[PDB]
């Protein structure tokens, strides 16, 4: 979508 | 002096902040590689892409960040990134002579160069300690005033705790200049001009496209 | 202080008063005149070299004016009170093509000033901090300007501890309006150059001068 | 910047 990589990176979590 | 909770909030933050690490492989290409405009650009872009990843990781570990609306988390990251990158790059130049020259000779319009480097002077002369950097970078990230944020008041709740801590910690580390705290907030003001002019620096940058992550976080 | 807080108050008190964008530009030019008068009543500003005085105001005018109308608008709802007497309201602003920015003034400046009930002594001090901008380009002595700003920083922190001791994070709440104000001010200049360039709005002499 | 210079003079 519009923020493809940022979505994916914000949906990963702790270390 | 700090409270019990304020001291734990700092160690949390400081542990996320000391986990900021650039790879050896990326810093390896600071003297090794040749010294051209097109080659200098490529390195910065690689570092800046890695920096956003690291910064994104740091941002997630901040108190209460994942409780924010998902789409707001993206509004804070795009709104704050540049300003956070300027703070971290100032910490580099006040602790380097090759990186400064790479930036100078990488096809940026000259208009932008001197203002950029006098900003780093202005910061260095505050003589900030590790903890003051890490708190200023978090306060910049959790700024409620950014564009496209729906739940503003939620972002203000997370930031405020950190303003108490930095005020007290500025009077601990620098009691000789009792306006040192307010001077940090003076750079929060000044970071906003760099943010505002950053889109046009990117679109005037001289090249032969950045990287998808940078294209996302600053727009195309 | 050597920035006496009463002198800053006196200076704010000394200067009290179809298409919304024409009306706003007309108020701006009107008030640009009285901004010069305001500046000369801030302690030590006239003592600076004339070239620096010019620079500080050429750098500050837009942020100085916006803060002043913003604080004046505290009492109006979803709108702005221009120094000419006229209201401008959200609807009028949106429908004249400048709504996004107008909304930012309201939420980040006007309503934030209301919610914390900032007084004229506080506004004056914020406005003086803006005036004494040591980062302004071309300044003959940035250190003497940073020094004057540090004095206002001291006088304001003093005032906030005396008057509002029950809220120890007030000094910082005050100063965190200034990055918002800088961002809003830059967006307004960006609007104003574009207006000048396409010529859709009459622009009076003093504003025209500031815009060059 | 004529207007501004003229206004800043008062002594
Ligand atoms: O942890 C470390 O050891 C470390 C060492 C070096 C280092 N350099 C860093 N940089 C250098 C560079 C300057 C500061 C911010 C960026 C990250 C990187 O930005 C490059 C940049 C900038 C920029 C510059 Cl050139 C100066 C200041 C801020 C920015 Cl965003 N704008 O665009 C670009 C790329 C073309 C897309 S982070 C870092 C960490
Ligand atoms: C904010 C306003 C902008 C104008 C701004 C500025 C910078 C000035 C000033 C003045 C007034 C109107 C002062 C007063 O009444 O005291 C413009 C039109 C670009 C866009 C719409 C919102």
């Amino acid at each position: 979508e519009r923020h493809k990589i940022l979505h994916r990176l914000l949906q990963e979590g702790s270390p | 002096e700090l409270t019990p909770d304020q001291q734990t909030l700092l160690h949390f933050i400081m542990d996320s902040y000391n986990k900021q690490r650039m790879p050896q492989e990326i810093t390896n290409k600071i003297l090794k590689e040749e010294f051209s405009a097109e080659e200098n650009f490529l390195i910065l872009t690689e570092m800046a892409t890695n920096h956003v990843q690291v910064l994104v990781e740091f941002t997630k570990k901040l108190p209460g960040f994942q409780t924010l609306d998902h789409e707001d988390q993206i509004a804070l990251l795009k709104g704050s990134a540049v300003e956070a990158m300027f703070l971290r790059s100032a910490e580099i130049f006040n602790k380097s002579d090759l990186l400064e020259e790479r930036i100078r000779n990488s096809g940026i319009s000259d208009e932008y160069i001197t203002p950029m480097f006098s900003f780093y002077k202005s910061i260095g002369e505050l003589k900030m300690t590790q903890e003051e950097y890490a708190l200023l970078t978090a306060i910049v990230i959790l700024s409620p005033d950014r564009q496209y944020i729906k739940d503003r008041e939620a972002v203000e709740k997370l930031q405020e705790p950190l303003l108490d801590v930095l005020q007290k910690l500025c009077k601990i580390h620098q009691p000789e200049n009792p306006q040192h705290f307010a001077e940090l907030l003076g750079r929060l003001t000044e970071l906003r001009t760099f943010n505002h002019h950053h889109a046009e620096m990117l679109m005037s940058w001289r090249v032969n496209k950045f990287t998808p992550l940078l294209e996302e976080i600053w727009d195309v | 202080e050597d920035m006496p807080v009463e002198r800053i108050l006196e200076a704010e008190l000394a200067v009290e008063p179809n298409d919304p964008v024409t009306n706003i530009c007309q108020a701006a030019d009107k008030q640009l005149f009285t901004l010069v008068e305001w500046a000369k009543r801030i302690p030590h500003f006239s003592e600076l070299p004339l070239d620096d005085q010019v620079i500080l105001l050429r750098a500050g005018w837009n942020e100085l004016l916006i803060a002043s109308f913003s604080h004046r608008s505290i009492a109006v709802k979803d709108g702005i009170l221009l120094a000419t007497g006229l209201h401008v309201h959200r609807n009028s602003a949106h429908s004249a093509g400048v709504g996004a920015i107008f909304d930012r003034v309201l939420t980040e400046l006007v309503s934030k000033m209301r919610d914390m009930q900032m007084d004229k002594t506080e506004l004056g001090c914020l406005r003086a901090i803006v005036l004494f901008n040591p980062d302004s380009k071309g300044l003959s002595n940035p250190a003497e300007v940073e020094a004057l700003r540090e004095k206002v920083y001291a006088s304001l922190e003093a005032y906030c501890k005396h008057k509002y001791p029950e809220q120890p994070g007030r000094f910082a709440k005050l100063l965190l309006r200034l990055p918002a104000l800088r961002s809003i001010g830059l967006k307004c200049l960006e609007h104003l150059f574009f207006f000048k360039l396409i010529g859709d709005t009459p622009i009076d002499t003093f504003l025209m001068e500031m815009l060059e």
